[PDB]
């Protein structure tokens, strides 16, 4: 039933704020944590209990913690109108950054403040009876969430052992780039992030910036739309915990279902009904047309073509008014196509599931209001052309050791470049080796 | 977060003292040192740059230090004269005689013990301490000297801060100074081992600033100092305001430099407007873009096309979008392709701050790190050698105790830095 | 429900175009303070003349 | 030339500026009224105010000194000689150049009544954008010099703007006056007192035994020694001036500045609508009676 | 689809003045920059020619320049002159001379770059950039000389756009200088090679449409200038308004040349009738098509009966009938058949615009094709030939720096020019 999410950095914390201020209009919390309702009886209402739990008194508060090194965005969210919400042990700041320096982090930093946060985490679940998982928000682009990212899931994976960690992750875009640094930071993430995690999504901002100037109409976007969007696929991917439906899908489903080898846990996510209120009143929105809109490149949240490469496992959520009859012609129709290919291993490529609440509309954002949406998640090939490019610039920089007297200075081994650099390309040969066909090999 | 700032010699306290009325005004404390701002996120960060005295009271966390007290009553008598600590004034009794040896070996000694206790007992009090914000001329006498001195001992008892160095060098042209090319020498020759980052000012390239953009009459010294108190203030508004994506001074010196001995910077702030054409033209970030880079607005004399950007970071203040701010800087690295080098994947860092200064709806400032200011150095040396063959002036420092072999150590050092910058600038894809 | 989604929509526009005056208003009072300038430098060389 | 309404200006300013009966004015007068700071040439700055003052004895001081004034064709003439040399001028139009020139220069119009303070915008219009968030300055009549004077006490940024000057009474509007206000006459800047932050009332009388005031508008740091007696009268603390009987409250907005605001703060946008019409569908949901999109929770 | 105008001499920035003034007022832009239109119409294509500066403004994107700047404050001083952005004025410090070897060489190469920055800063604000026009005198000195040149550097640097001119070029009969057979035949060796398409005026025809055809007494500049700022504004009219057949400068130049070297049009303007006549003939389009190829209302000294058309375009603004217009045109090729080149089977394009300039019904411009023109380049080299067989001033050009070479090979590129439109006269075939 409850998940509680841990929110690392600049991007975390952001990306959180979207994340709770959604769950609490979804639910009906009020920001001081109240919950009105006028009913005497048929108070027997338990759905909240994925993301709070109530005291004595009867207020609500939430799953989570905000950790980060610099203060200012940590005391942003102390004086901002969510102030009663959290209890103030919860929004945890140290006193400076990681100066975009994974060695730091890892390193000098994150050793101090790690022992805190593990405590935190402790005292969260304490308060608990069925935790089936850890959501954990970040970008590898910067040097506290790379280092204290690693050394925290490390932690965790050891103390906590077969309990779920499922990541939401922001890799550096192809082109877009806003600091120097961030292929050493992106690669050393990646080593680390390979062997403790149970699921990483990949987004990239310029897939994200790409959809918000097609689909939606909006000339100068900003992180807070990236965010929302970001919120409402999490939500999405939840609701299946929280309402009735006719096929419902708990979390270790997705990873038993969409992973074939341990190793192989990456999955690109994309979300169908992004329109605009204006566009809304001009189109119905059946089932067969949102299916064929998760499997459009247009529809991407990451800069990578599926039709570069083959897909092992499709996860298809569907949400609100859809009937299953519906669900299996649409499948039926998208297996016809000659532009999608499965794996000749993987003939059940899909696995479905239908639930009835329909998405909710956030007062002030961006996206219509819609009676029926999919969001999809899959695994494909297609994602080691995304590590490539970051390897080609990795070795563009490391071939004159560019920036290195940095991490060198601040502790770390150039021998650690080498080994991280060298597990990447053993995964991009797995992703090779793996995606040859059974035929040829006789 | 606290910075500590120290002001030497005459240049360096008139600058000092346009700042701290930029920095007061901007965070609405009166000369008085009584709060009256309007907004608790002027208050929020005031800790930053100001100690709390008993119920209300700010002051300033800067040390003042010349050779004759004429500069100290000048700014005492100033209008915000009276905020600054008593205390916190240190004078010698004679002059440097605009001479090196005097300010680092004669009247250097004498006081420096004072300075070094002033700065620890400011510097203790902070409960985090940030990096030191130096400012000085390199042309004169006890700036030189006395600055390069205290930067010594305080990167001996704070290795582990940050120190920044805010430097103004000698024009060929406007020749204060007979013996400008020896305190030149000297002091780059003291700020290549000891600075952390280093930013050089020519005041012919603030000359031409005023000129040519905004076209004034009859420029005065208060106007130069306002570009660099400008300037100075912009570089650390992102440590003391919110924003979508902080920066902080270790973030830009990461980024910035490549290797520890290329840490010379150069400075441009963009939306300077002309007196006539303000209706005309409304603020936008192609705008600032487009005037950022354009070398009349750029601080020194060497131009940006005689050489190559290694990297370059802009400060964005202002509500404003990241698309495109990171499109710009893509579309100019990509159109401009020559002048940036190719080893490295992007070049450009950016960050945006809310919070614009007072009366402009946005504002950008600049660093670049390029291998046109070799040329600067350059110049100085030729000029060095000249004098230095004949022995045209020595006799004073000499007779103060120099050793000779000091002036050709400090001419090859500057020699291998110029030698160091130009490998860079010239290497081409082979 | 998607009707009242506009009318916020509206309402925001409303609010940009007043803060859009804003800055102009903002602009032409810094014109007016470098006009003040140039009057006092003009001051002051007429009465050393 | 000049049309017929520059006429009737003129002839407006000519018996305005006219003391006693006699058709004659004195030239301190005419230097006492005339406003440099309205002069074209000075507002877009390439001319000394001081420059105005030769010109002003040159062309008027060879018959003041002899026929001890200026008449009236001496006045209309001048004004010919204005309009000649504002014929050739760079303004894209003449006639409403020449009209608001004359207007600016002669100082004629509608005044605040207390100080003589010409208004920017209509005193009973609310204040627009910029003006809704700029201090305003405490300003009264000196004493010493006589009203008519223009010179003026001045205490600077102690007003806010959060009032519309239209409800006060006739005889206090002039009281406060914007920064851009004061150009044009003399002034004399008093010294603050150390204190808090905090805001004070201001009250006054219309009637024997009616009072009304306006909410927190002055800053506490108005020191109140410096003033005169009536205006510390005027100025009381704000439960003090609660607890006096049958008092009422002029409206008062207070407006957002656009200059101190985050990006976060867009967040928590509409929601306790939001909420509360979700907690009613979800109490609907609950009692039944639900038809279409329901609750589907536990 | 954003046009450019380069506005050159004394001869462009008063054509300028006059353009900018009809412009503004077909689009209901006030003096002040304000716009105070009444229809949606109007607002719903103006950035073609503005851009839009804060709080309403709009600015026209327009670049004036000459070497000495007595026209530019006279331009200033005009009623519109406020509306130019201050920064797009561009002057020297000494004249032209009246020497076409200066303007080109001297002051020309002096100048240029600061000229190319500001284009190119204007050009590259476009979302997406249409053609330059291009306004300017040949028998100047700064006009012909640094027009030319700047043509020039714009084809190196934007040779996918189009460029477009209108020139003024002199006469045999009313000169103003002795030295115009050497500006002009210098101009037109470079125009040729640089311009996509380029139309031709002789200022004895504005005398003559002035004094004949609207019977003025004392006619001045203005009004030539105002029959050109007609037909300038009339070409483009068609791209920035809606219309039932839509036309562009790209079409028009595609159907208008066969051949690359034959890029030299003739121009009329037809709705004109003097104030004591309009009340005796009502507007119909057989009377506009009747005026229109009328060769008394044509803009060049040569006359049609003595040529050939190559190929002729019309563009019509009002609310009409297609019908009307294409039995106009087919019944004129009829009847007229020996004066039209027969391997074309139909010469003429047609294009209707809804909108039609203020205070007229309907109107047509015509631009022509037409062999005649090969008569007055003749003359001018006649006149060049005849003073350069003496070096009759030759020593000026010789002392700026000029190989007497360049002479020989201007006049054999503009009698090839001739010889070209010669042969495609040839009138019969066999
Ligand atoms: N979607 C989204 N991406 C963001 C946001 N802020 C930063 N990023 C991206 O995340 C990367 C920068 O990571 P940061 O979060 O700033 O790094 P950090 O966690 O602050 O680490 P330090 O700089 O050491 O404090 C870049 O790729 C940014 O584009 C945001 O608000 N939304
Ligand atoms: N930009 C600027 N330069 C200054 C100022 N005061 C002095 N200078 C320059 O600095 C040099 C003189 O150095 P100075 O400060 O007198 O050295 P000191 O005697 O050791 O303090 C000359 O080049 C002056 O032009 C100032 O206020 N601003
Ligand atoms: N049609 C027309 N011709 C002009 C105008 N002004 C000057 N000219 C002619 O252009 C020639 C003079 O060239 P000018 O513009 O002075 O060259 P510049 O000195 O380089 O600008 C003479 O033949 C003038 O008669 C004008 O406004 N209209
Ligand atoms: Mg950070």
């Amino acid at each position: 039933r409850e998940a509680i999410c841990i929110h690392i950095g600049q991007a975390g914390c952001q990306v959180g704020n979207a994340c709770w201020e959604l769950f609490c209009l979804e639910h009906g919390i009020q920001p001081d944590g109240a919950m009105p309702s006028d009913k005497t009886i048929g108070v027997e209402d338990d759905a909240f209990n994925t993301f709070f739990s109530e005291t004595g008194a009867g207020k609500h508060v939430p799953r989570a913690v905000f950790l980060d090194l610099e203060p200012t965005v940590v005391d942003e969210v102390r004086t901002g109108t969510y102030r009663q919400l959290f209890h103030p042990e919860q929004l945890i700041s140290g006193k400076e950054d990681a100066a975009n320096n994974y060695a730091r982090g890892h390193y000098t930093i994150g050793k101090e403040i790690v022992d805190l946060c593990l405590d935190r985490i402790r005292k969260l679940a304490d308060n608990c009876t069925g935790l089936q998982g850890f959501l954990v928000y970040h970008a590898v682009g910067g040097g506290t969430g790379s280092g204290l990212g690693a050394l925290l899931l490390e932690r965790l994976s050891v103390d906590y052992g077969k309990k779920s960690k499922l990541g939401y992750t922001v890799y550096p875009s192809p082109q877009v780039s806003t600091a120097v640094v961030e292929p050493y930071n992106s690669v050393l993430s990646t080593h680390s992030l390979l062997e403790h995690t149970d699921v990483a999504a990949m987004l990239d901002n310029e897939a994200i910036y790409d959809l918000t100037r097609r689909n939606l109409d909006i000339e100068r976007p900003t992180y807070t739309n990236l965010n929302r969007l970001i919120g409402q696929v999490v939500s999405s991917l939840t609701a299946s915990l929280r309402f009735d439906g006719a096929l419902n899908v708990d979390l270790t489903e997705f990873q038993t279902n969409l992973v074939p080898y341990p190793r192989i846990h990456f999955v690109l996510t994309s979300y169908a009904p992004v329109i605009s209120a204006e566009k809304a009143y001009h189109e119905q929105l059946s089932v067969s047309e949102i299916s064929n809109a998760v499997f459009e490149p247009a529809s991407m949240m990451t800069k990578c073509d599926p039709r570069h490469g083959k897909y092992m496992a499709c996860c298809l959520m569907y949400r609100g008014d859809v009937v299953p009859k519906d669900v299996n012609a649409a499948v039926a129709t998208i297996k016809t196509k000659r532009t999608i290919q499965f794996v000749d291993w993987s003939p059940t490529g899909f696995k479905c599931g239908i639930n009835y609440q329909p998405p909710t509309v956030v007062p002030g954002g961006d996206l219509a209001k819609v009676q029926r949406a999919v969001c999809m998640i899959a695994n494909s090939t297609a994602i080691a052309e995304v590590f490539a490019r970051i390897d080609h610039k990795f070795d563009l920089m490391y071939s004159k050791r560019a920036f290195v007297h940095w991490y060198v200075g601040e502790g770390m081994e150039e021998g650690e470049f080498s080994e991280a650099r060298e597990d990447l390309a053993a995964l991009e040969k797995d992703y090779e080796e793996v995606g040859a066909e059974s035929a040829d090999m006789d | 977060r606290e910075i500590v700032c120290v002001q030497a010699g005459q240049c360096g306290n008139q600058i000092g003292s346009k700042f701290w009325e930029v920095i007061s005004d901007e965070h609405g404390v009166d000369p008085t040192g009584t709060y009256q701002g309007d907004s608790d996120l002027q208050l929020e960060r005031i800790n930053v740059y100001f100690d709390e005295a008993t119920g209300g009271r700010y002051v300033p966390r800067s040390v003042l230090i010349d050779l004759e007290p004429g500069t100290m009553d000048s700014v005492r008598a100033g209008p915000y004269g009276q905020i600054f600590r008593p205390d916190n004034f240190i004078f010698g009794q004679s002059g440097a005689g605009n001479n090196w040896a005097k300010g680092h070996y004669t009247e250097g000694a004498e006081l420096i013990d004072s300075v070094l206790d002033v700065c620890c007992k400011e510097a203790e009090s902070c409960d985090c301490l940030q990096g030191f914000q130096i400012c000085h001329s390199l042309g004169g006498g006890t700036g030189s000297g006395m600055g390069t001195l205290l930067i010594s001992k305080l990167r001996e008892q704070y290795p582990d801060r940050i120190m920044m160095t805010f430097s103004i060098i000698p024009s060929p042209k406007v020749s204060d100074t007979v013996v400008e090319p020896y305190n030149t020498t000297l002091s780059v020759h003291q700020l290549v081992e000891n600075s952390d980052e280093s930013m050089c000012i020519d005041n012919e390239a603030l000359y031409d600033i005023c000129f040519r953009t905004l076209k004034l009459t009859t420029p005065t010294f208060g106007d130069l100092n306002h570009l660099v108190s400008a300037v100075v203030s912009g570089v650390t508004c992102c440590l003391r305001f919110p924003g979508q994506l902080n920066s902080d001074l270790r973030k830009l010196a990461v980024n910035l430099v490549p290797f520890p001995r290329l840490h010379f910077f150069m400075m441009g702030f963009a939306p300077l407007t002309s007196r006539g054409s303000q209706q005309y033209r409304g603020l936008s970030v192609p705008e600032l873009t487009q005037q950022m880079f354009d070398a009349k607005n750029m601080m020194q004399a060497a131009d940006p096309r005689h050489g190559r950007y290694l990297t370059a970071s802009a400060l964005f203040r202002g509500r404003m979008s990241t698309k495109e701010v990171d499109e710009q800087m893509l579309n100019v690295q990509n159109k401009n392709s020559s002048y940036f080098i190719e080893w490295i994947p992007n070049n450009i860092k950016s960050s945006v701050c809310d919070i614009p200064p007072k009366g402009l709806k946005m504002a950008v400032t600049f660093i670049g790190n390029n291998t046109c200011i070799q040329e600067m150095f350059r110049r100085v040396g030729e000029q060095f050698t000249l004098m230095f063959r004949r022995k045209a002036f020595l006799h004073w420092y000499t007779g103060e105790g120099m050793d000779e072999m000091e002036f050709t150590e400090a001419e090859s050092n500057m020699n291998d830095l110029v030698s160091e910058y130009q490998q860079y600038q010239d290497a081409t894809i082979e | 429900a998607r009707f009242e989604q506009l009318a916020l929509a509206e309402r925001r526009k409303e609010e940009q175009q007043r803060e859009e005056e804003f800055f102009a208003q903002q602009r032409v009072e810094e014109n007016r303070l470098a006009n003040e300038r140039a009057q006092k430098d003009l001051e002051e060389d007429y009465i050393r003349k | 030339m000049v049309t017929p309404e520059q006429a009737a200006l003129i002839e407006g300013a000519f018996r305005s500026m006219d003391r006693d009966g006699t058709g004659l004015v004195r030239l301190e007068d005419i230097f006492r009224v005339f406003d440099d700071s309205r002069h074209p040439r000075v507002r877009d700055g390439e001319l000394a105010p001081a420059a105005t003052r030769d010109m002003l004895m040159h062309q008027f001081g060879a018959t003041a000194q002899a026929h001890g004034g200026v008449s009236f064709d001496v006045f209309m003439r001048f004004h010919e000689r204005m309009a000649e040399d504002a014929a050739v001028a760079k303004v894209n139009d003449k006639e409403l150049f020449l009209t608001d020139t004359i207007i600016g220069v002669w100082r004629l119009g509608t005044l605040l009544q207390p100080t003589l303070i010409r208004p920017l915008f209509p005193v009973n219009v609310r204040p627009s954008g910029l003006y809704a968030t700029q201090y305003m300055s405490l300003v009264w009549v000196d004493e010493v010099a006589g009203p008519g004077s223009f010179v003026v006490h001045v205490v600077r940024d102690v007003v806010r703007p959060i009032f519309s000057r239209g409800d006060l009474p006739p005889q206090l509007r002039g009281m406060f006056a914007y920064p851009t206000e004061l150009a044009g006459m003399k002034i004399i800047e008093e010294r603050l007192q150390i204190a808090t932050q905090r805001w004070l009332d201001f009250v006054w009388e219309y009637e024997e035994g009616k009072h009304a005031a306006v909410p927190g508008i002055i800053s506490a740091r108005v020191d109140p020694d410096t003033l005169p007696q009536y205006l510390r009268d005027m100025i009381v603390e704000h439960d003090v001036a609660k607890a006096i009987p049958s008092l009422f409250f002029v409206p008062t907005s207070v407006a957002v500045n656009p200059m101190y605001k985050r990006s976060s703060e867009e967040y928590g946008y509409g929601v306790p609508e939001e909420v509360k019409r979700m907690s009613r569908w979800k109490d609907l949901t609950y009692s039944g009676q639900a038809c279409g999109l329901i609750y589907h929770g536990r």
